[PDB]
């Protein structure tokens, strides 16, 4: 048959093995676990914050299979059986999200913060069997949901490859949103009109591989580093918070070490005197054998017994002092390693204690000073002309950007021309168009949109045979 | 008066398939901060390619179902004083 | 006044400091201590056995003072106020006896065995004060006894220089009898007729010096070695008894050692596994810190806490294993030294075990064989002539022997002659006299006692100008 | 018939001071064993010097107070078959 439906489940991580992905949601009101959404929505500074729900990791078989973390609709800014014309609807939180925070695939995290969000709506279609329905989410597997009233789900701690042991704190998250994964959030709730119908939000994220994760954190870091440069105004602060706990750290150290030097000198004195004892018992046992050596070469004298006995007394008395010696020495070692490892924390501390200073007053050294706003950034480049407002060059059909700008990050505005022969591109630098022959790619000149009048002739040096 | 310029072509013929403007955001740079693109050298100066991760955050503003598996999408942050 | 009498005492060791030696015996019946005489007299093979009463040793001041160990008469073979004509009386036991057994001055020992013994009787004379009486024992200090009915003595353990801690066993004793010491045994009991009168036996022995003791044991050994040669018939047995306990010894060894190898392997396994534990706790603490290193360079992530914590867990976990390591090693040492010192006893044992054999069948190798008796030894030398039976040389006045024999140990019988001009000496070798001129010392010839007839003329080679 | 020969002289003039014989001991070598002197080469062949330690064991046989601080004493173990 179709989608080999499986074991029902509520709002957990569900590793399905590629095949066709089938979902069988066990109907029930949201559990208090996934309730973190509550604390999440907690009114924070405008941004997109989240919470690690589950964790991903070294699974099993040499095949790729994602996690279909579905979960009823409690994320819609307002829902109803709206008109079919709309294929996208907002939502206050988006579940399934491959976020690669510290160093792994966050099988889900709480995207819901001060940042608008919309999503697709696939309307499910009927099928062969009774309560099964294909709900083909544009970008991934079809998946046929199977909602069921009978609240009998899967209690066992999430399938192997997904440990709920995530640092359930609340932090922010960049691109990484659905990269190589997430890319699924879409209310499929639109079930016919007489079926297992209900407002359901399914999101399919791909179970990243060890490499891909790296192939992910890196980029995350790439973009972090970049923004960092553009925003020194804050980054320094992101640099200060990094020094605060840095010292907060070196302290918990100097402490837990003072403690070590503690238990150190503690087991010393003890094990030390514990030894001194042995020496004394030994000495005596020794000086005793002397008190009787005289009877030594007197095999038949009885007093020879005394001697013999003192011999044995000291042997034992010696081996005791032996182990007592070991104990003491070892102690003396740890005792040392300690006393030294402590001064280290002492050293380390100062190094940190100071650096914070070189990261605290340096904060104002980029906080105190005047910066300007958006409105300004807007005036820095002559605004591109509206394709339909480009005059005197015939008609124009915009075309894929490909020409690398010089500063910033996006390409230059391109539009075809002459039935596909002449290419134009907005030069925001001086506020003027630029022509390039199709095949050649050579610069034909600079025209003016209002009119289409040249203002500069062809320059053979200038050309961009760098774009199909 | 900042606006978002969204343009798209066929993921095979590269042909222009369409373009829709966005409502004006006045001086609300925010939208850009949600995407990560810095203001510097990007306002009225660049045409970034819409990457999946972004759809969910852009869509909220374009009456267009961004079928990123059937088309290629690009976005520009154009800003003009006053209305337009 | 006279003898500065001092603290009364019963039958103990009494160090008096030379001066004049005064004795103040506290009258009372023999104590059960000095009662060893009982077990002593125990009918043994004919000989002179004894029992160490007290011990002597490094006293105090740089002066010589003896011990006046007196003790009522219970040693007389029968006593009564006999006729004054007798100055010597027998006794079954003689107390005060410097016997240098193993290696020290036996301030007293029990001489009383199968060996007849007689002693002097000094009759005490009156004196100035009331109950004091000089009783000048020929060879030493005068000493004035002061017997007293009031049984109030000196209980304190014998004066410092004399420890009653002697191996109170019952053995034999050579010359050492009164050498440099003893030389005092003499019943002084002969008090007037109306005084502190009583049968008292005082014996004064000299507190030998460290050297003298050596200067004593040596000789004791000298004479032992000699007799040993003359009496192989037994010495071998004295050699066997020396091998019996020798092996008896090496066994108590091999045993007490097997025991050591015991406690050895015992504290090994224990301390061994006690260690294994630590490694395990350590490993984990270690593998744990790896399970979190990823959060390392993530100062602000919370999971960095985990890492930090595992750091501290293992440090401690390490130092534990440290001391656990010491313990184990030390154990492994003793464990070894043991296993080896045991085989030693094993070696030593065989060496001894055998040697006894080479000292047991070698016993018959000088027991089995025929030896002859006294009567024979008597016929080995022509019997000397009775001074008064020496005929024809005028009168003869015996004279101090001085001429070393050739074999045996005593000198040759000498008698003066010719009003002190001619010396004669019995030659037991051939049974004949020998003449020597006084002054010269040269041999005048050989005469015959019956007659005095020469039988051989002067031989100039022969002479003995070796005796005043 | 063993006997003990005891002779003594003045500890200064060396003059013969006296000599007393002992009762016969027949073949009872014992007396010698108490003194330590071996039978071998000593019976009827030697005149040992009486040493203090010995007095106590010799005295028991000589009606003479052995004043060893006033005289020098010597002893010989003479032995003759039968009586004499």
């Amino acid at each position: 048959v179709a989608a080999p439906v499986a074991f029902g489940f509520p709002a957990l991580s569900t590793p399905g093995a590629g095949g066709l992905a089938v979902s069988i949601s066990a109907g029930a009101l949201s559990a208090a676990i996934a309730d973190i959404m509550a604390a999440l929505k907690g009114p924070f500074k405008f941004g997109l914050w989240g919470v690690a729900l589950y964790g991903v990791l070294p699974s099993q078989i040499a095949k790729d299979d994602p996690n279909m973390m579905s979960k009823i609709v409690t994320s819609l800014p307002a829902d109803d059986i709206t008109e079919s014309p709309v294929s996208s609807l907002p939502l206050d939180k988006a579940t399934v999200n491959v976020n690669v925070r510290v160093v792994d695939d966050v099988k889900d995290e709480r995207q819901n913060i001060s940042v608008v969000s919309g999503v697709p709506m696939s309307v499910p279609v009927v099928d062969a069997k009774p309560t099964e329905r294909p709900g083909v989410f544009t970008a991934s597997i079809p998946g046929a949901p199977v909602l069921n009233i009978s609240v009998n789900n899967s209690t066992p701690a999430v399938q192997t490859l997904s440990p709920g042991v995530t640092n359930n704190t609340d932090k922010d998250v960049r691109p990484a949103f659905g990269t190589q994964g997430g890319n699924t959030r879409d209310a499929v709730i639109r079930f016919p009109k007489d079926s297992g119908h209900n407002a359901v939000y399914v999101s399919v994220s791909d179970v990243l591989s060890p490499d891909q994760v790296k192939q992910r954190q890196d980029e995350e870091n790439r973009r972090q580093q970049e923004w960092d440069a553009t925003h020194p105004v804050e980054a320094a602060e992101r640099n200060y918070e990094r020094a605060r706990a840095e010292l907060n750290q070196a302290n918990e150290d100097v402490a837990r070490n003072q403690e070590r030097q503690a238990k150190a000198v503690q087991v010393y004195n003890s094990r030390k005197s514990e030894l001194d004892a042995a020496n004394k018992t030994l000495a005596d046992a020794i000086a005793e054998i002397k008190q009787f050596n005289r009877f030594a070469h007197d095999p038949m004298a009885g007093g020879h017994r005394m001697w013999q006995m003192a011999g044995l007394k000291a042997q034992r008395a010696q081996t005791d002092v032996n182990n007592k010696q070991a104990a003491f020495d070892a102690a003396a070692k740890e005792k040392s390693d300690a006393d030294a490892a402590l001064s280290s924390a002492m050293e380390s501390r100062k190094k940190k204690e100071d650096k914070k200073r070189s990261a605290e007053n340096n904060l104002n050294d980029e906080k105190n000073k005047p910066r300007k706003g958006f409105k300004d950034y807007g005036h820095d480049y002559h605004p591109a002309p509206k394709t339909e407002n480009i005059k005197g060059l015939g008609d124009l059909k915009p075309g894929i950007p490909k020409t690398p700008k010089q500063n910033g990050g996006g390409k230059r505005k391109r539009w075809t021309g002459d039935k596909g022969r002449k290419i134009y591109e907005w030069d925001s630098q001086h506020g003027e168009l630029e022509g390039y022959r199709a095949s050649d790619g050579q610069h034909l000149g600079s025209f003016d949109p209002k009119t289409g009048n040249q203002l500069k002739g062809p320059d053979p040096k200038r050309n961009i045979k760098k774009y199909l | 008066g900042l606006k978002l310029d969204l343009t798209w072509f066929d993921k095979s013929t590269e042909d222009f398939k369409g373009e829709e403007y966005s409502k004006d955001f006045g001086d609300d740079g925010s939208v850009m901060e949600s995407l990560g693109v810095p203001f510097k050298d990007n306002v009225n100066n660049g045409c970034f390619d819409v990457i999946a991760e972004w759809v969910p955050l852009l869509q909220p503003y374009f009456n267009h179902q961004i079928d990123i598996s059937d088309n290629e999408y690009f976005v520009s942050f154009d800003y003009r004083d006053g209305d337009w």
